[PDB]
């Protein structure tokens, strides 16, 4: 997984 | 100031705490964005406990982590109150 993977996990 | 490459999943750690830990550490690592992809795309395995480590192996590269976050679900716990 990736770092935008993260982001769109944790996020917007 | 704490590194990325500090970030280790505890013995018994849910591996959901893990990552979380992880992210919130790697948003303020301060390295490009590229190299945030690769830290993400290596350590995070790397640095999972053996347990969990096994099991992402497994997994491999293509699964998504909503996918990891099933297959480790309950490894160290199940972490109900005795």
């Amino acid at each position: 997984i990736t770092f935008e993977d993260l982001l769109d996990y944790y996020g917007p | 100031p704490t590194s990325i490459l500090d970030i280790r999943q505890g013995p018994k750690e849910p591996f959901r705490d893990y990552v979380d830990r992880f992210y919130k550490t790697l948003r303020a690592e301060q390295a490009s964005q590229e190299v945030k992809a690769w830290m993400t795309e290596t350590l995070l395995v790397q640095n999972a406990n053996p347990d969990c480590k096994t099991i992402l192996k497994a997994l491999g590269p293509g699964a998504t982590l909503e996918e990891m976050m099933t297959a480790c679900q309950g490894v160290g716990g199940p972490g109900h109150k005795a």
